[PDB]
């Protein structure tokens, strides 16, 4: 579902060779990238957030 | 911290600086522009316009009118040359 959003974002980036000199658009890009990377890292590393009282207790 | 928005700010200033001055300079003269020799006014008649069209035009632009003027002044001056001497 996220593929369309960043696909169009980098399509705008490919169009953005002419609006060069911007300050925080690229900064906001790395901000989104860092936030989504932290998303997928926390979702991958997240073990089942419950104590297995049947066995692990 | 947020996303500033450059890509739609061209409204306040048209893209480019040097050609902006030439845009108004070259867009305005095309309205009142002759398509192809409009109103040539190549025909006129004021007892001297025919002479201008035949001889004083840019098509020929030769030295013949000067020689004709010299011949005319000679013809005019012959009479008073006889009158004086």
């Amino acid at each position: 579902a996220k593929s369309a959003a960043n696909k169009l974002d980098w399509a705008k980036v490919i169009s953005s060779l002419r609006i060069t000199g911007s300050t925080a658009t690229q900064l906001s890009s790395f901000k989104k990238r860092n936030d989504e990377a932290r998303r997928q890292l926390l979702e991958l590393q997240s073990q089942p957030t419950e104590v297995d009282f049947s066995h692990y207790r | 911290v947020s996303t500033l928005i450059p890509p739609k700010v061209v409204s306040s200033k048209n893209i480019g600086s040097a050609p902006n001055a030439k845009r108004i300079a070259n867009v305005v003269h095309f309205y009142k522009s002759l398509p192809q020799g409009p109103a040539p006014a190549i025909k006129a008649n004021t007892r001297l316009a025919r002479y201008k069209a035949k001889y004083f035009d840019g098509d020929n632009a030769s030295g013949k009118p000067l020689w004709h003027f010299a011949l005319g002044i000679i013809a005019f001056g012959y009479s008073m040359e006889y009158y004086f001497h």
